[PDB]
């Protein structure tokens, strides 16, 4: 058969990622532009939200050392590719777990509907990619919403996912903080209630 | 805005490093039980950040001077380049090619790092690129030393210098670790053995370049990165 | 006093280096023209200084200690290790190990090397012990860096570490260097090819002992040494 | 035929050697005992002599890096391996080529006769070995005398060389340095009166 | 004017014939026997003409017609032709190419030649011409004949073309000797044996080409040439 | 390692080389135009000069079939790159030894002085590429003037050369050719006297 | 690399162990000296006590035929390794689980702190190694000891141990068996709870 190009084989980021990709973390001072965890500005338009969550391993305890990156469409439902620190709103952004809490954290705003290929609408989602000392290649996810309870129950990415009870595990809860709405997202990378993970 | 026009080739997760690799012990609670689930490409994972318009620092490529203290950086001077392409050897141009490393002795400057080995006050071990518009990137730094961690009783890192590429996409982004020609260290290795074949492992050896040396400065290495293949959609939804 | 009463096997002048060895530049000007003129062993040729009372310093073996000035040296910490054997196998025990190398950046501490890569404040970059009873050294050190040199107009030193070595006489004394384990400037370095047997080559490469290691401290190379046999005297003179 | 492990081959001691074996000539700080240039004590039995010599290459041009191991018997022809800075007199030095003027020298005695392997009584000498960048395996030469013409005349291993002229290459000058008894041996490692090298 | 914007890499003066090869007799006293001295690139040797603005006439690179006395010159038809790059495979193009050579029965056109071969009224031996703009050249010739010369007493030049060709700097460029396909003189030739590599021996050989003759007409031979790689210069005074 | 394709090995350009790069001399018709030695319209900006040299091999004797290629800054210190016969000056030229007295020419300037890449003034010179029978790859070497000692003295690429002797190997000697201003550069192949030959 | 002599490679014990190395378990006549669970006199100095658990498969199910050796120091911090049945103390002593109730025991003294190579104390612990059917290679594991609780916290052993969950596994629990001093230390070889087994 063809057989093309090997793709270069993927490898832990290790426990010092930090120091690459969130410098603030790793102790380390920042240079003049950072990619990091606030993708909206105070005005770009939408409904702004909080997202937050904290990381397990297979034994139930905190995974500290965490990196994320996140994909999401803007609130009209498209895909912001032009990345610059000047727009009020872009669709790529990375944070980290804290080494103290264990918290990651978001600054965004709640994504509109894309539909698949075929043309099925996607319940509103963002893409989480998951690195982490112990990860041998990146973990992919995605956060969907409890408040679009109606939408995710027609996802077409969704009910690719055999079991309804492992659906629940993709789902963000809503709440308040500070008086902003927010969501947390657990993942658990093993055991019970493992977080749903894909292949694209 | 981005669209969905591509298709990227399947990942082969049997070249890759499969999860769980008990060797490397933080694989073992950190590896998923379940299958992964398969899903369709759509937008949402063909497309991805452009970082054409990201402002780069004048050094942020360079380790010798991006942490100038009052001085150059203890080790031995290299150039580390090479090209992007994807899996039909068509060049990847302005992706952003992200890396760390440790210094000469084998410390990172982490917090969480205390081998007894010193830091050195003029090197940080951190450097990102764009790649040009033929794909090639460059870096100038000093080769990492091998540390020893806490997996075995008595396991060493091969001298390495970790890489992040984003590519076209969500899809293609990556991240690996480079390891050096003729290292010892490599084939002892239990993140370099949590790929199971031999011939993956090779993928990751920078080769000694000495035709992109500087006589009396710095020594090069070589190190291409292979991404998955890009093609247009074709006959879909008909 | 000494006395004559052991013989030296003679040397196989085409297993060491020869003198003229044009690829490198100086051997050209320093190599002697007429053949070298063969006398029998005598008394003068089959002893030499013994060392067993001279005074080390206490860190005159450990590279990492014996330049402290506030601080460790940057770079790879290692432990260098071997036997002094005769070509017979038999132990050279109490005998004179000298040894000299550049930093992690493969600057030497010389006046005459003006190299641009930095001088390490807590490095020297000299060590020297004797044998012990049963004929092994040891010495503590940082891995030196490869050095830029003007042979070729990009020619390099793989790292190397100069040794020299007394033995029982002035017959089997050595002056030689030690290069690591898969380095790839080995092959390449007309110092290194000034040798024209390939396994006389392999026999200066050190090798990555783990046994020898400290954990989470430092790595180990292992670089044995065989000087002259040495045999009694028979049937001489009858 | 009977073949025994191969010595382990000669490489070039470089131009830095200084710094290994002659620290002060490197620019460098010295240890408590060092092994150097003075062989002999003021109360060392025998006539005290300087040695002194500058090292030529092929075009004639002075050697500034040399580093030269010497090996002699005492006043008595007795050979002292016994190393010890205590001593009044030891049979090994060693000497380098000043930078700069391109000279080395020695403190010692003049050495008394030995007789070879066969009872046959040798000229007084001293044993060279000549290290320096560009020679791959050191140079073993010996050091006669001026003053010894009648014994230098029945010396086996002069006698060894088979043209006179050659001979001449190892007969030292003897002078007169701030008023004690000197003898200049210089040596050309190629071309013009290249100096006689032995193997043994 | 000229810029000093590249470098190229160091010559591998051991795939390259050594100047002291004293089978070919001349190259006895015309060899140095002092090393070469190894210098930078500057502006000096990294620039070199360029012939774009020399007037070629419509023959030049034609050896039937250049020569025109009333008829053809006698002997074997070919075109010879090839592409010159440089070591990374980039095309050199608007590259100076010359040559001469012997007539079909051995004999040149030199006032030095009294080889009793007659000379041909109707050929001259010389041609130039520049690459396109993808690097290839041309010329129409007839097939050299060996040649007899005072070297051993029963020496001959294989069939040859002498080349020289510019490249875009004077540390690019080079005279060389093109020889043919399956020759048997070619192995015994001291001139040819100047290369110590027979590799690199294999890389003057032209292969006939029948996809580029005309047929009922002329053969072709096809001689590819790589000059030194050329790259940008990075990481220089910082 | 990287290994590139390997360069073309060089050969011999043979004493007939005059048949494809200095026809006159081979005794042959010249064709229009010709890569010659004549570096200098009449009116080109400088100092006009005259060099001329000898060529010997390591017997002493001429050889009277060499090939020179020449390479040189304007007066101005610029290299003049694009070929034309119709310029006012060449940076490039081509000479050869006349077979009767072994002499070549040249017509030129005095070339400018231009740095090196590190920025630091090289003293005037000529690059010179010697080619011939016996020779098998070509020789580099550059001419310099004896009237511009200051300069010579200081020159970074002179200073490569370890030995002063050697480098007054390469220094041009002032003459008067029919009264007018001239250069002599000789070059000894090999033996007493050997130009210093580069790589680069 | 350097490569030594490989070890002889382990194998499982067997279920028929006691055969060999706990006799009397094996149902079998002992011989006059044996090698067993009282590692103390009654007069050694110290604190007596009895130590007694079981051991646990992943199931959840006695391992009803463990063997098991300790390693412990003296009252004193002093390892008594010349083994003799006269000795007031062994620090040395095997003991195996009874095959109806699964249960060890072991009469032995407290012991006291030792440093570790930096010099660091460590809190009192029994090393112990655990060998059966089923087991390829035998686990190694500590006892210490919950009244230590101070010492255990600045333990350089136990705080190799990442998790302070995990910790909590090799802490045995102070108890009374027929009114003595007792410790239960109770082994989970797999699944919840289970017990840090070290490598070294
Ligand atoms: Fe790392
Ligand atoms: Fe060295
Ligand atoms: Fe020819
Ligand atoms: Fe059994």
């Amino acid at each position: 058969p063809i057989e093309l190009l090997p793709e270069t084989p993927s490898q832990t980021a290790g426990p010092y990622v930090h120091i690459g990709l969130a410098l603030e973390a790793a102790g380390n001072p920042t240079r003049d532009q950072e990619i990091w965890n606030r993708l909206a500005k105070p005005d770009a338009p939408g409904e702004h939200i909080l997202l937050l969550g904290q990381v397990y391993d297979g034994n139930g305890h905190l995974v500290r050392d965490s990196f994320l990156e996140v994909w999401q469409a803007d609130a009209n439902g498209e895909y912001q590719d032009a990345y610059n620190l000047e727009n009020a709103f872009n669709s790529f952004g990375r944070t980290a777990t804290t080494f103290d809490a264990g918290e990651w954290t978001l600054h965004t705003v709640k994504p509109g509907v894309v539909n698949n290929a075929a043309g099925v609408p996607m319940a509103p989602h963002i893409n989480i990619s998951l690195f982490a000392r112990g990860i041998n290649i990146h973990l992919h996810t995605r956060l969907y919403f409890d408040d679009e309870a109606q939408a995710n129950a027609k996802c077409p990415v969704l009910n690719l996912i055999e079991q309804p009870q492992r659906r629940e595990t993709l789902i963000a809860k809503r709440c308040e903080v500070d008086g902003k709405t927010a969501y947390r997202f657990d993942i658990r990378i093993q055991g019970e209630g493992e977080t749903v993970f894909f292949d694209f | 805005p981005a669209q969905d026009n591509s298709r990227f080739v399947i990942r082969d997760r049997n070249w890759h490093p499969k999860a769980l690799t008990p060797d490397y012990k933080t694989s073992i609670a950190r590896s998923p039980r379940q299958a992964l689930v398969s899903i369709p490409q759509s937008i949402s994972e063909t497309t991805g950040p452009n970082f054409s318009h990201l402002g780069f620092g004048a050094h942020d490529h360079d380790l010798l001077l991006n942490f100038n203290n009052g001085g150059l950086p203890i080790g031995e001077r290299i150039i580390v380049a090479g090209r992007v392409v994807d899996q039909y050897g068509k060049p990847v141009p302005n992706t952003l090619v992200e890396m760390w490393q440790a210094n000469a002795g084998g410390r990172y400057r982490h917090k969480n790092d205390r081998y007894l080995a010193p830091l050195d006050p003029n090197f940080g071990g951190v450097g990102r690129c764009l790649t040009d518009s033929d794909g090639y990137y460059s870096f100038r730094t000093i080769k990492p030393g091998p540390y020893p961690w806490r997996n075995g009783p008595n396991d060493w890192r091969p001298a390495h210098i970790h890489f992040g590429i984003s590519g076209p996409s969500i899809a293609t982004k990556l991240i690996t670790q480079l390891y050096f020609e003729g290292d010892p260290l490599i084939p002892m290795c239990p993140i370099v053995k949590s790929i199971a074949n031999p011939e993956a492992v090779q993928q990751l050896i920078a080769k000694l370049d000495m035709n992109n040396a500087n006589p009396m400065d710095c020594l090069a290495y070589r190190f291409d990165i292979v991404l998955r293949g890009q093609r247009k959609t074709h006959f879909e939804n008909c």
